[PDB]
RNA sequence: GGGGGUAGAAUUCCAGGUGUAGCGGUGAAAUGCGUAGAGAUCUGGAGGAAUACCGGUGGCGAAGGCGGCCCCCUGGACGAAGACUGACGCUCAGGUGCGAAAGCGUGGGGAGCAAACAGGAUUACCCUGGUAGUCCACGCCGUAAACGAUGUCGACUUGGAGGUUGUGCCCUUGAGGCGUGGCUUCCGGAGCUAACGCGUUAAGUCGACCGCCUGGGGAGUACGGCCGCAAGGUUAAAACUCAAAUGAAU
């Protein structure tokens, strides 16, 4: 009911099975009555300093409209997985859909 | 740096009437200095035995106007040395007293504890603060360590207080005199003194808690049931007789 | 300028290295001249950019 | 803090209309929502001094009306004590 | 008894000695001098004059290697702070870099007590 | 404000590399660490406590107080327009609750610091180790120069420079003009005050209720009651003694 806005980055060497976990999450936000507003990948992007032991990772930024329990199954699958090495999630006034000024300037 | 002397001639008669020195004791006042407190004994002792420190004190001491011979005189560091030797030299106790330095006038007693008979009494003038302390009895503020241990050697009775404005560039403290002289008899006797010093010291390091674990670190609660010591206490309650008690106790078991 | 009007994203790097100094601490409001209001703004999107490892929080290397 | 949604159930409820959004009985069904509901949290929350002192205040203000509403009409507040479970 | 063409200085100048050590990319040391350890002591061992025989001591010590370039990491407070990197490059030192490294905590441990003074 | 996650710098310890003889400390040394390879420099880990820059003379809270980032639960203040109840108010003896640090009880934890203690020096203060404690959960204690040394509520009385946070209207590149609220800092007018000074956030002009004072020392002490595991807290005298003690300014 609520609007957040996720944003997790994956280790660069599985950078092809984002796909599957992108389709994993928007089947169980939607499941629960909740929208999304917004999707992006912006790729592989260098990091800017080494997060033990690595450099480079994949980037993505979601924005989602949904209640309490869904968000905390996400953080759970989140903190349980292991090729995520660090996610984000924000509260927000309200919805957006503006595309992100990262991706225009890419 | 500079010492503060005795001036006013009012205070210092009760000290002189307190010692009363007759003729035939082995007087043995350490730090004579300007001989402040050496020129009221006037009634004199046809001799005496003065330990000073100084050579320079020592060299320009040896004549005075009448003092010359009478007096053998030491250039040895009191603390250092063994005053039982002179002791079978005259055949009797010492009695000294002395106006040192209350930085350095608490090694001393215990040094002079460990000899025992070869001294007899002594009155020596201290900080108010510390004589409480010596005559202070079991629940009360005063009560610590150096009360147990002087109280297990000898009887400590306040002989004078000094106001402080008596001494010349007078501090911001009391000095006072106390009398002790060495029990005939222990009370309480203890094998090993050193073990006693043992307890009391890490009693009284957590003065503030009950010794069901301030002293815990030795002992357990059904043991000090045993002697009848309540273990729900502070260090501050237990009589002399009881921490001697202990210190039997930790001797006579393992 | 600084005061964007409407709010300050964490997603705009750009704008965000005007900010900060060669070390990457944050510069006082002294010298840029900025409101009070969107200086805060400022250090919240910059602590979070940290975060994200989109900025340096010192210089390591 | 309540819903709007409660907030508009009671007031049609205990109201004169849709309007009568000041009268005491509806101020003091909205007192009593708001504590019922805080009981769970400071069930969970025992040390949270600083958010107790407004729940007293919810508490006090409560007492004060219902003492004005004793002393203006009784059946009324007979009806509207028995209606909420007050004073047993 | 190798040839490398890099090197890094590393000094730690303290208030009350000053020590240099010259070591590799990889952070293995080839040689290192002491103000304290060059026959001075007391506080002529803080003066600025044994940092520079300490300097000029370490240089002789890692000539063996051929050592003709390197740059300086500085790691204190200490007087000393800037003689060394003089005295090395007058032995045949070329600095292409400069750098402070001493560290600064964001509210770690907490100080002892300072000097009532 | 309560709860739960997490990040990066730094100190200590451990394990590895390169390397050879001092390090640390002081006014100068010594205890101390080191050839079983220290100190220095790079790589990996373990654990505990605190959050650089922003930072402000800034903000929030009844006061004590509150500082990395993210989520969940939650109290108050303020502003706009409109609707509703209809004196529902102010103050408050006894009573109830909250209340820095130190201290205590039961059980954990322990990196840095450090009462006591153990050593080394110099003629106090210094140096090297280091326990309680500082940290967490749950109980107790109930005091501070707890200070604006200034009880709570309401009304009225000339001005000038700043800070922070809302909002209405015009034309509009608007940091563009005309207004209207809340909180806060510094000068200063009438008036007041012993003076210093306060001065629309009053120590000015008034009203309602509460607390407290009666020369200095003895004394916030003794005896009694209540409270506390203890330390102690609270209420609270007299005999005797002096002719002063005190505030501001010159």
């Amino acid at each position: 009911m609520r609007h957040y806005e996720i944003v997790f980055m994956v280790h660069p060497d599985q950078s092809e099975q984002v796909p599957g976990m992108i389709e994993r999450y928007t089947a169980a936000i939607t499941g629960a009555e909740g929208k999304i507003h917004r999707l992006e990948d912006w790729g592989r992007r260098q990091l800017a300093y080494p997060i033990n032991k690595l450099h480079k990772a994949h980037y993505v930024l979601m924005n989602v409209e949904a209640p309490q329990e869904v968000i905390d199954e996400l953080e759970t699958t989140f903190r349980f997985n292991d090729a995520v090495i660090r996610s984000m999630v924000m509260r927000t006034k309200h919805a957006v859909t503006e595309a992100s000024p990262m991706v225009k300037a890419k | 740096f500079g010492q503060n002397f005795l001036n006013d001639q009012f205070v210092i008669d009760s000290i002189v009437s307190a010692i009363n020195p007759q003729k035939g004791q082995a007087m043995v006042e350490i730090g004579p200095g300007l001989a402040a407190l050496t020129e009221p004994v006037g009634e004199r002792l046809d001799q005496l035995t003065v330990i000073e420190l100084d050579r320079d004190l020592a060299a320009r001491l040896q004549t005075h106007p009448f003092l010359g011979p009478k007096l053998t005189i030491y250039q040895q560091d009191a603390m250092t040395f063994n005053f039982g030797e002179l002791a079978e030299k005259m055949g009797q106790p010492l009695r000294v007293f002395g106006n040192l330095p209350y930085n350095i006038s608490t090694p001393l007693m215990f040094h002079l504890f460990s000899y025992t008979d070869a001294i007899a009494d002594m009155h020596f003038m201290l900080q108010k603060e510390v004589v409480n302390r010596l005559v202070a009895g079991p629940n009360s503020k005063a009560y610590g360590r150096l009360s147990v241990m002087a109280q297990y050697y000898c009887n400590v009775i306040p002989v004078l207080e000094v106001p402080p404005s008596a001494f010349t560039p007078p501090p911001k403290v009391d000095s006072a005199v106390v009398r002790l002289v060495p029990h005939a008899t222990m009370p309480h006797p203890v094998k090993d003194v050193r073990v006693l010093s043992r307890i009391t010291t890490e009693a009284f390091n957590q003065r503030r808690k009950t010794i069901r674990n301030s002293l815990g670190n030795l002992f357990s609660v059904e043991v000090l049931t045993g002697m009848g010591i309540d273990p729900a206490m502070r260090a501050e309650n237990i009589s002399v007789a009881q921490y001697c008690q202990m210190a039997n106790y930790l001797a006579e078991n393992a | 300028t600084a005061e964007g009007v409407q709010e300050i994203d964490y997603k705009d790097i750009a704008t965000l290295k005007n900010y900060i100094t060669e070390s990457g601490k944050i510069v006082p409001s002294r010298i840029t001249g900025t409101r009070a209001k969107y200086q805060r703004q400022l250090a919240r999107a910059i602590k979070r950019a940290r975060y994200l490892s989109l900025l340096p929080y010192t210089d390591r290397h | 803090s309540l819903s709007t949604e409660a907030t508009a159930k009671i007031v049609s409820e205990f109201g004169r209309d849709a309007n009568d959004t000041g009268s005491t009985e509806v101020q003091v069904a909205l007192l009593t929502a708001q504590i019922n509901h805080l009981q769970g949290h400071f069930a969970e929350h025992k040390k949270d001094h600083h958010s107790r002192r407004g729940l007293l205040r919810m508490v006090s203000q409560r007492r004060k009306l219902l003492d004005y509403l004793k002393r203006k009409d009784v059946a009324r507040y007979t009806q509207l004590i028995e209606r909420l479970g007050l004073r047993r | 008894r190798k040839q490398v063409s890099d090197g890094v200085a590393h000094i730690h100048a303290s208030f009350n000695n000053t020590i240099v050590t010259i070591t590799d990319r990889q952070g293995n040391a080839l040689g290192w001098a002491t103000a304290g350890g060059s026959g001075f002591r007391g506080s002529r061992k803080s003066t600025p004059f044994a940092a520079q025989v300490a300097a000029e001591r370490c240089a002789d010590a890692v000539k063996e290697y051929g050592i003709k370039n390197l740059e300086v990491m500085v790691k204190g407070p200490g007087p000393g702070r800037e003689s060394t990197i003089r005295a090395l490059n007058a032995a045949g030192f070329r600095i292409t870099n400069i750098t402070d490294v001493t560290p600064i905590p964001h509210n770690g441990c907490r100080p002892p007590k300072k000097r009532r003074v």
